[PDB]
């Protein structure tokens, strides 16, 4: 007639990318990426195209969208009313990643190269973190965006404070707090593409605090990083493999060779072995077919494979090292396997962070610095009590200590003025309280409507 | 999108009957339909009728010519000779088909006059007006009369629509399909002290102009199909909810109280289905109504639910609450997704039945916890394996025979076995927890909102069905709306179980290799099996080692047969830390049974029943008893137990006597512990040490802590050690000693169980456990003596059956003058006689039997009297109780009591194919086709039961013993 | 083959920028004749042509890195595309200091520190070239003269 499972003995207490993200395909997610390539990391220049319309030189016309919008827009709720109503999943192919349809804002960051970052094609959520008042409380401020949750616990490093609702971008890369401006009255957004510009209004600009990563970047040359390497690797060879049209299933070499270029071909080789042989002669020639005993992977065996957030975490291994390369060991801990290093285990509890660094991506107070720290008389006797109280209410000591007459703590006050336990409660207090007070600089700098002089 | 089989389309239908008579049972009325010709030259419109005497027939009121013929009345003709049965089968589904409205046929066929062909081939309108007059129905409409004198609400009597499927042709002409959708006015004149309840909302009830009959005038606006129009006309209590106001709950007179307290939590069933679709309830009003003889214990219709009056407990009635909350929810899921959101075809009944089974099984999970959720699949899960093993397999979603390892056709509901309706139901449900699996449950929640708000934009046009079909759903439409919400398309997973028809099965076998600290599993599939089929996805696996519960996902492969895992350390057992669980969790544990040399502490393939599969693992014993006694999972937990009863030694009793003695450990474990405990206490007898297993637990949880033989008196208010409490000497019966009697000092504690049994301070009845303590006095019952074949009288009665036999005697008589909640000590005394009838105690009499299943008798103490006489006629060969049993299937009152005695004689068969028997004349053979040819021509229900008979007796080829 | 679209905000005159909002806000095609963008062979200049009236236009570079995000149900959200420049109308002239909301201002002189630095290595690159196409190199650490 009731529960009768005991529940609380046996149990004690997301994010859908892209079908071009979790495919890895290679516009979205570069396979090689150079050099010049790797200091214009999410910052891609405006190229010059060399075919099309806008490659001749001359004035352009833009094109204003709103009925292609309205069109497109309604074509979601169209296909939502078709199949009924309710959220709906549409991101199935490269051309729903456009920005010519769908509600836009913008993400502006903090930081200037962040921990981690997400590619074109993978999603987030919008999470509103809202700490009730004590006892009674009106409800949630309602947010235009995202979706409301009650947080008792803080996920970030400080606290909320009671009525307090807070954005925040939430994934599976990092989770960073997020605040809502307004647009600039004079900034519009010009999409081009080769045929034309296009102009889009905005009205809506987050500003994103400094991330609190969950996924750690690997560093140079280890097991993780050269793994991802080999399985990138794999799952192009695959993938290259379903593309292909005859049958046997046959790629070249110098495909992947265009793709991975530096990578030695003995690694490629060494991929190719199992699973593919060489045709020298005949049909099939200078040719790499597919074994008839070998079972090519299915879709869901090749997303299994690589992630992702994998892919984000490597790339921002190797453009660390392209900025730590070019600038010539403190530049070493602000690199961010260190800091995601640092900062998954300061959440695990492992250990503690010095919220004042140099790993601070701001270059001043606000901000915090994901390193790891660890969690770990003659004459003053002579006074007689009496005469050391005179001296107190002479050097305007305060009555309360004057009051308390323990000769021993009035001595230890009076030597302290003639001047002017434990490693475990104690550091461990200092460390939260000095995280929350920089959490709160940080959400107050970013909640700033004042105009700042130049 | 659908197109009709049908040449015209039916917008609106008048049912109005008159003159319900209840002591000629006997029903006038008339029919005018509306419908619109799709093609021109319409000429013949064939429309569905079952036992109505059609009067007149006018067409735009001209009128016009019909003929009637039904072939399901006589299946095959009366001089064939052939007596096998896949030609019974064939020619019953060439039946059912010739009058399937599903097809363009139909058993009326009217002639248009040959004046409207002008008006028909110019598309329009055409009223067809029939009156018609049900003379005495057979299982159309069901009259209950009782024969106490005075009027009929005085005695009181009543009539209901009772049937299953498409069973609406029975008691008035129509279209009898799912997929015929139209709007509905409903007249019915009945006596001044009855009520007419049925689909719609009432819109008026006026007088007759003598006063002595009103008309109760019903609307329904929201088209439905025929298949889903109900009626319930009797002298009913009226109640309306306190907490929703549409809801009013008809209830038979003096009955009231426990309609009150029954009903009381509707509305929480009404706010779950209301908040995790996000629809409201679609009709207007919901009528739920309770009655007497009914052919099902829930049936469900557009607008209204008929339940038994079996489900109407007090407040003082445990272990009936639980059972009468999920009829209720059960019949309120199909009023979301069976009779607002419809078929299509046959095809896509799985659709309809597996969004109701899952949306009833998140109620299930909310109210009675995630554990009774997940021990309720696991038992459906086996309940399919153990019927897909046992006879091919179900198939949800055929194509047309497809399925043609069974002896019936699955083109149509009313050929299915009743068994393998259950069990469509049952896989239905399972596959669609398996999509929820694979495309999770918030997107599966959004498919069924956008269905049912295509269905609700849909339901309030006025076209004649331009827009009423996307009421109807399809197996095509639900893929497409899943791979709209989601952008995953599950067409592997619907190719492998819903298009395929089979389970899998898993042998695994592990050994640890220390040098690489590797876990290799072995894992093969029996696929020639008849029931099975080959498993080629991916499959998770759990193991628990002592650095925690690690889960890894292995590639199944056709070639495949060895798996290589990785395990962890084992620096837990250099210093005593907590292990982790599979929660967050972490405790102490003995690791003293535990190998030196290997961290895994059990394994577990396939936790989380993402595959229809049976698994049968090799463990060692000490894994299982870690898993019984320190895993967070219910069906692990039960799966230990139903795998230590193998092995019998002493510290499997230790772990199955600490599982017993917990409390937080969920009770249905401790039920089966009990059990197991009892198993392996007979196995490792001339071992065991000192009182029989469970007495000194018993004492220790249940009896008084100054006295121990005394039982302390019932307060049954915990309601978890209630229910151990008395399962627990049930189990406590089934010990046996060395010479294999059961022991006097386990019969003797149930006797002064008995005894001292005082329930006058409880606040809840003790009719479940004193009938259970009957239980545990039949489990005791070990075969008599006999010498010489000695008659067996009073005076050589066992001294220890004449103690069973005086108590069985006093529960029973005592029930006669103070009778229990739904006679259960009687349906437990005729079941304890029986018991002592089987083995050489009492003699070997039916007459006891035969006159408590009489129709006087209730509905219980009527199919447990009946068990017993199927039981008889199985052990002494009897040919004039079987005659009995065939004369009560061909005429009793109530038809669940036929379909019962049929469903009994079915599962414990008087003799099989293989015996030679003495009840093997070519007299029953030819009973037996007369049956399943005509006499069982009026149910659909009866019949398939008669064809299960026919095939569990004599089998699908000419039966052998035929001179 | 697919190219990831390159979005790029541009800034008017308060003027220009209340007459384009107006005319984007109505959506016919009348501003596809009004509003123009001629991009100069530089890469860093450019005409806006609003209503026919030429203003001078610099594409600058950004200090922080913003991303479109578009959603349909405004609970998840994709990106889109990497924005980095702007096309201001009215080198160390082409990186703009402040960033484009109100709390960003003086972003790369205070809230970053100025890591971008350490061109050097292209110029190491042509002394290379030089010393190569040379016969005979003498180098020395020197002191102030």
């Amino acid at each position: 007639p009731w529960n009768l499972s005991n529940d609380e003995y046996y149990y004690p207490k997301i994010i859908q990318h892209s079908i071009p993200a979790v495919e890895l395909r290679q516009p979205f997610f570069p396979t090689h990426m150079g050099p010049i390539k790797l200091r214009q990391f999410h910052r891609p220049p405006l190229k010059k195209y060399s075919f099309g319309a806008l490659s001749q030189p001359g004035p352009h016309s833009v094109q204003p969208l709103l009925k292609h919008i309205k069109k497109k827009a309604k074509m979601r709720e169209q296909e939502r009313q078709a199949s009924g109503g309710g959220e709906m999943f549409f991101m199935r192919t490269p051309q729903d990643l456009t920005g010519k349809d769908g509600d836009l804002i913008l993400a502006e960051y903090s930081e200037e190269n962040g921990p981690l970052m997400m590619q074109v094609g993978m999603a987030t959520k919008i999470k509103n973190y809202y700490k009730r008042k004590p006892g009674k409380d009106p409800g949630a401020p309602d947010c235009k965006y995202g979706e409301t949750v009650y947080c008792h616990t803080s996920p970030f490093l400080g606290s909320l404070h009671p009525g307090q609702l807070l954005q925040a971008f939430e994934n599976n890369l990092f989770r960073a707090p997020i605040y809502l401006h307004k647009m600039p009255e004079t900034d519009f957004l010009i999409i081009r593409t080769r045929q034309g510009y296009y102009i889009r209004e905005l009205v809506d600009i987050f500003v994103v605090g400094q991330q609190c990563p969950l996924f750690e970047v690997p560093g140079p040359n280890s097991k993780r990083a050269n793994t991802h390497i080999r399985d990138f690797l794999q799952v192009f060879i695959y993938r290259l493999f379903w593309k292909s049209k005859d049958r046997p299933r046959r790629i070249r070499m110098e495909d992947i060779k265009k793709a991975f270029p530096s990578h030695s071909e003995s690694s490629i080789r060494k991929r190719l072995k199992l699973c593919a042989d060489f045709k020298r002669t005949g049909m099939d020639s200078n040719w790499w077919v597919l074994k008839s005993d070998f079972r090519l992977p299915t879709e869901e065996e090749i997303r299994a494979m690589v992630s992702p957030e994998q892919c984000c975490a490597y790339y921002s291994m190797i453009a660390a090292e392209q900025r730590l390369k070019d600038a010539g060991d403190d530049e070493v801990r602000t690199a961010p396997w260190n800091t995601t290093r640092a900062f998954i285990a300061a959440m695990k509890g492992k250990c503690l962070l010095e919220v004042t660094g140099v790993a601070d991506p701001t270059g001043c107070g606000e901000g915090f610095s994901y390193v790891k720290i660890p969690n770990k008389d003659a004459d003053l006797r002579r006074l007689s009590l009496k005469n050391a109280k005179q001296l107190l209410r002479k050097f305007g000591v305060p009555e309360e200590e004057i009051k308390k007459l323990s000769r021993w703590e009035v001595i230890d006050v009076v030597r302290t003025m003639s001047t002017e336990r434990f490693s475990v409660a104690e550091h461990q207090e200092r460390y939260k309280e000095e995280c929350q007070r920089i959490f709160d600089l940080q959400n107050k700098v970013l909640s700033s409507t004042e105009v700042l002089s130049t | 999108g659908f197109e009709s089989p049908r040449p015209y389309k039916l917008t609106h239908q008048v049912v109005c009957i008159n003159n319900i008579n209840f002591q000629r049972k006997s029903v006038v009325g008339f029919v005018e339909l509306t419908i619109f010709p799709t093609v021109a030259n319409l000429n013949r419109i064939k429309l569905n009728s079952k036992q109505c005497r059609i009067y007149r027939v006018r067409i735009n009121d001209l009128e016009a010519a019909f003929i009637y013929n039904d072939p399901t009345l006589e299946v095959c003709h009366s001089e064939s000779k052939q007596r096998n049965l896949n030609y019974f089968s064939n020619a019953y589904a060439a039946a059912v088909s010739a009058v399937d409205p599903d097809a363009g046929n139909g058993e009326l066929c009217i002639k248009v006059p040959s004046e409207l062909w002008k008006h028909v081939d110019e598309l329009k309108v055409l009223k067809i007006h029939i009156n018609f007059s049900l003379d005495q129905p057979k299982g159309g409409l069901h009259f209950v009369v009782p024969s106490v004198e005075g009027s009929m609400a005085e005695r009181g009597a009543h009539v209901f629509s009772c049937g299953y499927q498409n069973s609406t042709r029975f008691w008035f002409p129509c279209v009898d399909s799912y997929s015929e959708l139209c709007t509905w006015k409903l007249e019915f004149t009945v006596d001044a002290a009855m009520v007419a309840v049925s689909n719609g909302d009432l819109v008026e009830t006026v007088y007759t102009h003598d006063m002595r009959k009103k008309t109760f005038h019903y609307m329904l606006t929201i088209p439905t199909a025929a298949s889903n129009i109900s009626l319930a006309i009797g002298p009913f209590e009226i109640l309306v909810d306190p907490y929703m106001h549409e809801v009013t709950h008809f209830c038979l007179p003096q009955l009231l109280p426990l309609l009150k307290h029954t009903t009381s939590y509707l509305h929480e069933v009404f706010e779950f289905y209301e908040e995790i679709l996000t629809c409201r309830y679609p009709y207007s009003c919901f009528k739920t109504v309770f009655i007497d003889e009914a052919y099902v214990e829930v049936a469900a219709y557009a607008s209204m639910s008929i339940f038994s009056t079996n489900l109407l407990h007090s407040a003082m009635i445990i272990d009936e609450t639980p059972l009468t909350r999920r009829c209720l929810a059960q019949s309120l899921a199909q009023q979301f997704f069976g009779c607002f959101i419809s078929r299509m075809s046959w095809s896509d009944e799985w659709v309809l039945k597996g969004i109701s089974g899952y949306i009833y099984g998140l109620w299930m999970k909310k109210t009675f916890g995630v554990n009774e959720y997940r021990h309720w699949i696991k038992e459906e899960l086996d309940k399919i394996v153990a019927y897909e093993l046992k006879t091919g397999g179900v198939l949800l979603h055929p194509i047309f025979n497809p399925a043609s390892h069974l002896h019936f056709s699955i083109k149509h509901p009313h050929t299915l076995s009743w068994e393998y309706y259950s069990m469509f139901q049952c896989k239905a449900h399972l596959v669609m927890r398996l999509i929820e699996n694979r495309i999770s449950m918030e997107f599966m929640l959004q498919v069924f909102n956008k269905l049912l708000s295509l269905a609700s934009t849909a339901s309030s046009q006025k076209f004649q069905s331009h827009m009423w079909s996307q009421m109807l759903v399809s197996t095509s439409g639900f893929l497409k709306s899943i791979s709209n919400v989601s952008g995953k398309d599950i067409q592997p997973l619907i190719k492998q179980w819903v298009d395929q028809s089979g389970v899998v099965k898993f042998y695994g076998s592990f050994a640890f290799n220390r040098k690489r600290n590797v876990l290799e599993l072995e894992i093969k599939q029996d696929y020639t099996s008849p029931g099975t089929q080959k498993y080629v996805g991916p499959l998770k696996v759990t193991v628990q080692e002592l650095d925690g519960s690690f889960n890894h996902t292995l590639q199944i492969e056709e070639n495949s047969l060895k798996h290589d895992i990785p395990c962890h350390s084992k620096s837990r057992r250099n210093k005593k830390k907590k292990i982790p669980l599979m929660n967050g969790e972490e405790v102490d544990m003995d690791l003293s049974a535990m190998d030196a040399d290997s961290p895994l502490l059990w394994i577990r393939i396939d936790p989380d029943m993402s595959v229809l599969r049976k698994v049968e693992f090799e463990q060692a014993d000490f894994m299982w008893q870690y898993q019984l006694r320190y895993e967070r999972d219910v069906v692990a937990q039960q799966e230990s137990i139903l795998a230590l009863e193998k092995f019998p030694t002493p510290a499997s009793r230790l772990a199955l006597t600490d599982i017993l003695e917990q409390e937080q450990c969920f009770y249905r474990v401790r039920m089966s512990a009990c059990f197991c405990l009892a198993k392996i206490a007979n196995s490792m007898v001339s071992t065991w040490t000192g009182p029989p297993a469970m007495k000194s637990l018993f004492t220790r949880m249940f009896c008084c802590k100054s006295c121990p033989n005394i039982v302390k008196t019932n307060n049954f208010m915990s309601f978890q050690s209630y229910f151990l409490q008395k399962t627990m000497p049930v189990a406590m019966a089934l010990l046996r000693d060395v010479h294999n009697l059961c022991p006097k000092e386990v019969l003797t504690f149930i006797l002064d169980l008995i005894k001292y049994n005082d329930n006058r301070k409880n606040k809840f009845s003790d009719n479940y456990y004193r009938a259970e303590m009957i239980d545990a006095l039949a489990n005791s019952v070990t075969p008599a003596v006999s010498v010489n074949n000695e008659v067996r009288t009073l005076d050589n009665l066992n001294p220890d059956v004449r103690l069973i036999l005086e108590e069985i005697t006093r529960f029973l008589n005592m029930e006669k003058l103070l009778p229990s909640y739904r006679h259960t000590i009687t349906v437990s005394c005729l079941r304890a006689i029986r018991v002592l009838q089987k083995n050489g105690h009492v003699p070997s009499d039916p007459a006891l039997f035969k006159s408590y299943a009489e129709y006087g008798h209730f509905v219980d103490i009527r199919i447990a009297a009946l068990e017993a006489v199927v039981d008889y006629t199985k052990v002494d060969r009897s040919y004039e109780e079987l005659q009995w049993l065939l004369n009560m299937i061909q005429n009793d009152p109530v038809p669940y009591v036929r379909h019962k005695i049929l469903n009994m004689l079915t599962k414990n068969p008087p003799f099989t194919k293989n015996m030679e028997s003495p009840l093997c004349n070519e007299a029953l053979v030819d009973q037996l086709w007369k049956l399943m040819n005509s006499g069982t021509s009026h149910d659909w229900r009866l019949r398939c039961g008669a064809v299960d008979l026919y095939f569990t007796l004599f089998g699908l080829s000419r039966p052998s013993c035929l001179p | 083959p697919h190219e990831l679209e390159s979005q790029f905000i541009l800034r008017l005159p308060p003027e220009y920028a209340s007459t384009v909002r107006r005319a984007v806000q109505s959506g016919h095609v009348n501003l596809k004749d009004r509003l123009t963008i001629e991009l100069h062979p530089d890469g860093r200049h450019g005409i806006v042509r609003v209503d026919r009236v030429p203003l001078a236009s610099k594409l600058v570079d950004l200090p922080c890195v913003m991303e479109s995000l578009k959603t349909i149900d405004k609970k998840t959200f994709y990106k889109t595309a990497d924005i980095c420049q702007m096309l201001v109308s009215t080198e160390k002239k082409f990186i703009w200091n402040h960033g484009i909301t109100l709390p960003l201002k003086n972003v790369r002189k205070r809230r970053f520190r100025k890591t971008a630095k350490k061109d050097v290595e292209k110029e190491v690159k042509r002394l290379l070239s030089t010393d190569a196409e040379a016969v005979s190199t003498r180098w020395e650490i020197i002191a102030e003269d």
